[PDB]
DNA sequence: AGCGGCCCTTGTGTTCAGGAGCCAGCAGGGAGCTGGG
RNA sequence: AGGGAACCCACU
DNA sequence: CCCAGCTCCCTGCTGGCTCCGAGTGGGTTCTGCCGCT
């Protein structure tokens, strides 16, 4: 997950990244960014729990 | 900063800020300002040295105390807005050097961290294994204790 | 109107005043004068055009003894009496405004100075060159 | 055509402002607490840049290189001096939505170059 | 504010008289010339429109036709004539001001003139 | 500025004919069905050319119970409506006997106007529209439930019923976006019948005050 | 809503003695082929020009053009403004004010701060901005009845706006006038009245209750509603 | 931190469990999502026994009367029966309606 | 009749409604007290069903009287209720389902 | 021994719960009317 | 036969 | 037989007023005094 939200900032930094309809580039990255990590944490806690 | 550094004309209490970005530079003298000691780094490498920890390791002897450090440019004392132009590491871990750096470029360093707690929240053993709100709690239940 | 103007707040005086009065009532009265008070550099003309609505706002009012009578009049309790006007309105720059740059006189240099940093302050602030200041940032208390 | 700075009197040093030349149909920039009178060269009295297509490369100042808590890189050398380090950063500037863009500097001495990728 | 948007409107209507004079000078409008081959050359449908703009704006439209023609090689004539009237009448039909009506010829021209590059 | 008036035209009429049917008046199912296309071609289709003018739309209906209560629905041309119109319509309904009109206004009407309205009341009954308000019907949107106006005699039956005063019932304003479009006036009982979740179906009565 | 400010690059005035030559090359080249036969009157022309440049992209994603603005402003300000305009095709939409004879560039430079501004090509007033997203949820899908007699949900696309302008939107085409609703109560009471309030305010009541999944029985939503409906108006509760 | 750093340990993701314990940044960064907490609880109390005491005051006086119908103390009917369907509360179920389907 | 009113009332499919008496629940104590064998044939009679729900129906009143609002009113304010009856104590569902004696 | 007078320091002078929402009164404007030309 | 106000800390 | 006051009514703005969770346990200081009549 760490990994993932590199990935989206060095592509925020290229000006690789596209905003959603709605949504300023910020609030784009801000969402990809609590999604990646809303994953994470998601999956770690099924794994804790499992 | 050599200067304060050296106490010899700017005591230890004032604080100076440049702010590169604007082209000013801001020194106060005046009373009020919150402040604390923090480490002096110098390229990567704590000013403080082995030498200083014998010296105070028998200051009941030889009366090396910690005006002493200050004295001699190890320690300062920062304010906020001095704060918001430092590079502070958390432990001199953060000097070694790494793979990737993160920073490479500290001027401070934590004495250490547990010095952000107050007088109440330091009696909490493990405070960084609890849900925060319970160390609130107990930062007010500990002066309702009886001894 | 069209623009924006910029108007100080001083105290004992109940209604705003359009700062270029107050620069006049400083004793500068050329315009390139006041400028070059509050914008250092010429070469920025974004800058000059958010100041000319103010250079407007306070035209007609082109000496020292005007604006400094401008400024007496909008007092709390002005006199009618256009001397003891001027006399207040002089007693309030030189002793009520910004105090800690000086209250003595032959102190409007450093006053107008300062007024000029608090416009450009304003300025910078409205062209979003820089940040607002946190009222709860521990850097601004005491 | 960018815009268009404020003209002072030669005389009193007051800001000038267009006027016409109604009979000879030329611009004229005019005192108007004295009597000067100017001929202009723009002819363009007013701009107002909606889109604020604005160069933040002009309002970077080399200083900021100095600055000890700016990221520092080794993989963007400077073309105007090929020295390997520089800083970056972002706009954080009102009027900037998709200011994630990066800005550097060369940390070179006496080089203080800015640029863009 | 929509009573601003009010007051805005009758400021505008006051620097529109200072500007207008006291008594509008009416140009009669001119008759066409019986010779004229643009339908309904007498309607004043659209207001400040002369007679004279729309012949010369079917001028353009027949130099336009005939571009169009020898670029494609084209064989009648007659059509030439009656296109370009019948392309004039149907821009007078739809548009309602005289800048309208000459923005929508001349779009109609760029029109032509770029079907003619296309062959 | 010609379809889009033509459409709009078509709209104010298609409510229209729907008040007067939801009012009791004779209206044949042509003329609530009426396409677009079919109003293009009994009216006009270039209100700009004044083909139709608003003075061709003008309606005149007759109630179910008795022929001789009639009202008209008139469209000024002018979008404010002042004095001098009013006491034309009502010189003109004075003359053909009609005692109650419809005024659909575009912009609206002179404060004067209105207090005109009001002061010819009780023998003639003249209400206003703006055309906004006609451009869609309030009853059919989904949360306007089915008011329904009662008759005196129905009224009576309820306050026996219950053993209620009028001034306990519940209250509708003759203001009202629904009341308006019924035209009720003050002292008549409106009855609306909505469905409940807990019930079914629940009969509740307003006053119009 | 759309002002002509949505849709602007830049805007400046020049002074422009004779129009026949002009200050900018592309301009002028693109005037005169406009001034070809006199179309005006030379001596009710003003030397002070206005020059507004738009942005493609803006202009197409609200799929303006440049006839729909001249038309506005003719709309707006009528005859006595002379607005001309290249051909979108060109590099760059550009169009040119002037005023047919206050000093006239600050005139011309007061019509340009309104006409940016008041100025509405599209859209409705108090309506900022508008959302266009397909539910995922069944409570604002399309619910039908199958001919076999089932329920079925369809997705549809639904838009969601900042203001409200009830009035106007329902009378909008394709717009469903049936279901389109508001979140403001007043302006439900205002358009709709009593009774659709009374329905409207326990709608919302249920909508703030039930959000954290929580329920409150049905009697005592209604008995406040009609508490607050009663009296023919919208009683507040203060 | 650095300055512009958007990265998770930067921005206040804590990577640790409660039995690992948080390191110092993360400890911060947990206070001041808690502090969020305890505010919420001091100031939407009163907030929330405003708005209890206007309910009550609004609707103290309704009652069902003998013949069934709910009114205020002015008498005024509120509602023809309670609830419209005249029952308490505290004896109903959630039941399924087997036909609408 | 009474399906098409409740694909008015609920024009979602929402079946799940707030009712006083769980019918469900009921028949199955039913069942119990009664022990009902569900594999063999009732001495129910299905006429009986129908007859039983009408004289039921009859004797649930929410608002009383002879008078023709009386009655339409007692018809609304027990109408959900009355269809659910109806639904559950169907001849065709007793028979088939639930198998009362 | 007890009434007067309040001390608010700038007789002129910092925030006496600050902020969030309704009611009253005033200015401003326009419709309509009417006695002179 | 018995007071009161103001302010501060604290508890659920 | 039009026009300029004149009146009457409706809007829009600004200023002013009331309100701000429920209980409970402790503590402390303060409820006047001085000039001369
Ligand atoms: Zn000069
Ligand atoms: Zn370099």
């Amino acid at each position: 997950a760490k990994q993932d939200v590199i990935e989206v900032i060095e592509k925020a930094h290229n000006n690789e990244l596209e905003p959603t309809p709605g949504n300023t580039l910020r609030q784009t990255f801000e969402n990809q960014v609590n999604r990646i990590l809303n994953d994470a944490r998601d999956k770690t806690g099924s794994s804790a729990q499992k | 900063r050599k200067l304060r550094r050296q106490m010899d004309i700017i005591v230890s209490e004032v604080s100076m800020i440049r702010d590169i970005r604007e082209r000013e530079i801001r020194i106060y003298t005046d009373a009020g300002r919150i402040c604390r000691p923090l480490l002096i780094v110098e390229k990567q490498k704590l000013l403080l040295k082995k030498r200083h920890i014998d010296q105070l390791k028998e200051r009941e002897y030889n009366n090396y105390s910690w005006q002493d450090l200050v004295a001699s440019g190890v320690v300062e004392y920062i304010d906020t807005l001095e704060e918001e132009t430092v590079m502070l590491a958390m432990t001199p871990d953060d000097l070694q050097e790494k793979e990737v750096a993160y920073c490479s470029t500290y001027t401070h360093c934590e004495i250490h961290p547990s010095m952000i707690l107050g007088v109440c929240a330091s009696i909490i053993p493990f405070p960084d294994h609890n849900q925060s709100p319970r160390n609130t709690y107990q930062s007010a239940m500990g002066k309702q204790a009886m001894g | 109107a069209i623009g924006q103007r910029i108007v100080a707040t001083l105290p004992y005086i109940k209604q705003e005043v359009p700062i270029i009065i107050v620069f006049r009532a400083l004793g500068f009265v050329s315009d390139r004068d006041i400028l070059e008070h509050i914008i250092y550099d010429f070469e920025d003309p974004e800058m000059m055009e958010m100041v000319k609505p103010s250079l407007d706002e306070a035209f007609v009012i082109q000496e020292q003894n005007v604006a400094l009578n401008f400024i007496g009049s909008r007092g709390a309790k002005p006199g009618v009496t256009k001397e003891k006007r001027i006399k207040y309105a002089k007693e309030v720059l030189q002793k009520e405004m910004l105090p800690h740059v000086g209250v003595s006189d032959f102190c409007e240099t450093k006053k107008a100075y300062f007024l000029g940093y608090m416009v450009h302050r304003l300025l910078l602030a409205a062209l979003g060159r820089r940040e607002l200041d946190d009222r709860d940032h521990y850097g601004n208390k005491r | 055509p960018g815009f268009v700075g404020i003209r002072f009197c030669q005389e009193c040093n007051n800001m000038l402002y267009p006027k016409e030349d109604k009979e000879n149909r030329i611009l004229l920039y005019a005192c108007r607490n004295c009597d000067y009178q100017q001929e202009a060269d723009n002819s363009c009295i007013y701009v107002n840049k909606i889109t604020h297509e604005v160069d933040e490369l002009t309002q970077i100042i080399a200083d900021v290189s100095q600055d000890p808590t700016l990221p520092r890189t080794e993989d963007h050398p400077c073309q105007k001096c090929g020295h390997k380090e520089a800083v970056f950063f972002q706009s954080h500037s009102a009027r900037a939505e998709d200011a994630m863009r990066l800005y550097y500097v060369c940390t070179a001495p006496h080089c203080g170059h800015r640029w863009t990728e | 504010d929509e009573a601003h948007k009010r007051e805005w409107n009758l400021f505008y209507q006051k620097q529109m008289q200072l500007r207008k004079g006291k008594d509008p000078k009416i140009e009669e409008f001119v008759p066409p010339d019986e010779n004229c081959p643009l339908k309904e050359a007498s309607s004043r449908r659209i207001p400040r429109l002369t007679v004279k703009a729309r012949e010369h704006c079917l001028r353009l439209l027949e130099e336009a036709l005939s571009s169009n023609r020898q670029s494609t090689r084209t064989a009648d004539e007659a059509d030439l004539r009656a296109k370009a009237v019948e392309l004039e009448h149907e821009t007078f039909r739809n548009a309602k001001v005289a800048n309208l009506y000459k923005a929508s010829v001349l779009k109609k021209v760029a029109d032509i003139h770029r079907a003619s590059k296309d062959g | 500025d010609d379809e889009e008036e033509t459409y709009r035209l078509w709209k104010i009429r298609k409510t229209i004919m729907q008040l007067c049917h939801d009012r009791g008046y004779l209206v044949t199912q042509d003329e609530l069905d009426q396409t677009l296309e079919e109003f293009k071609a009994q009216f006009g289709d270039k209100p700009s050319e004044g083909r139709p003018r608003r003075t061709d739309l003008t309606v005149l209906v007759a109630h179910n119970d008795d022929p001789t209560d009639q009202m008209f629905v008139f469209f000024p041309e002018e979008p404010k409506v002042g004095i001098k119109t009013i006491k034309v319509y009502c010189q003109r309904m004075q003359e053909e006997n009609i005692t109650r009109a419809l005024i659909v206004v575009q912009q609206g009407m002179t404060p004067s106007a209105k207090q005109s309205l009001v002061d010819m009341a009780p023998k003639y009954i003249l209400e206003q529209f703006l055309q906004q308000e006609l451009l869609i019907n309030i009853t059919e949107h989904e949360l306007v439930p089915e008011h329904v106006v009662m008759t005196k005699e129905e009224v009576t039956e309820l306050l026996a019923r219950y053993k209620l005063r009028e001034n306990q019932l519940p209250r509708i304003q003759a203001g009202d976006p629904v009341a308006r479009y019924f035209g009720i006036k003050r002292g008549q009982v409106v009855k609306i019948i909505r469905p409940s979740e807990t019930a079914g179906r629940y009969i509740t009565y307003r006053l119009v005050q | 809503h759309t002002t002509l400010r949505k849709v602007t690059a830049n805007t400046a005035i020049y002074y422009d003695p004779n129009p026949q030559s002009t200050v900018v090359a592309e301009d002028q080249e693109w005037v005169n082929v406009y001034y070809e036969m006199p179309d005006f009157d030379v001596a009710r022309i003003s030397p002070w020009l206005l020059r507004v440049e738009l942005d493609r992209k803006h202009m197409t994603d609200r799929k303006l053009t440049m006839e729909q603005i001249a038309e506005k402003i003719n709309a707006g300000f009528g005859d006595d403004l002379n607005c001309i305009f290249n051909d979108d095709n060109a590099e760059k939409l550009v169009l040119r004010i002037r005023i047919m004879n206050m000093d006239d560039d600050v005139f011309l430079r007061c019509i340009e701060s309104n006409m940016l501004t008041d100025m509405t090509l599209q859209g409705i007033e108090q309506i900022s901005k508008v959302y266009m997203h397909l539910p995922q949820t069944d409570n604002k899908k399309k619910i039908i009845i199958t001919e076999d007699g089932e329920f079925k949900a369809l997705q549809e696309w639904i838009l969601e706006t900042d203001g409200v302008s009830l009035m106007r939107v329902l009378s909008e085409k394709d717009v469903d006038p049936v279901r389109t609703t508001s979140n403001d109560i007043v302006e439900i009471f205002t358009v709709l009245g009593i009774e659709a309030v009374r329905k409207a305010l326990e709608r919302e009541l249920y909508h703030v209750i039930s959000f954290d999944g929580s329920y409150v029985n049905y009697r005592h939503l209604a008995l406040l509603c009609d508490t607050m409906t009663c009296r023919g108006h919208l009683m507040a509760i203060t | 931190f650095i300055k512009d750093d958007y990265g998770p340990e930067s921005r206040g993701f804590v990577e640790n469990s409660y039995l690992a314990g948080l390191t110092p940044t993360e400890f911060f960064f947990h206070a001041m999502g808690g502090r969020e907490g305890l505010i919420d609880t001091a100031v939407k109390t009163a907030e929330t026994g405003y708005i209890q005491r206007r309910l009550i005051k609004s609707m103290e006086s309704v009652m069902v009367k003998y013949d069934a119908t709910v009114r205020n103390s002015i008498n005024q009917v509120v509602q023809l029966r309670y609830g419209e369907d005249g029952l308490a509360g505290e004896s109903v179920e959630f039941q399924n309606l087997a036909t609408l389907k | 009749e009474d399906r098409e009113v409740l694909r008015v009332i609920f024009p979602t499919g929402d079946s799940k409604v707030v009712l006083p008496c769980n019918l469900l629940r009921m028949i199955w104590n039913a069942q119990k007290i009664f022990h009902i064998n569900p594999r063999l044939p009732s001495d129910l009679h299905p006429i009986k069903v129908v007859e039983g729900v009408k004289e039921l129906s009859k004797k649930l009143v929410i608002v009383n009287g002879d008078d023709p609002l009386s009655r339409q009113a007692q018809e609304n304010a027990t109408l959900l209720f009355n269809i659910h009856l109806r639904s559950t104590l169907c001849s065709r569902r007793m028979a088939e389902e639930f198998r009362l004696s």
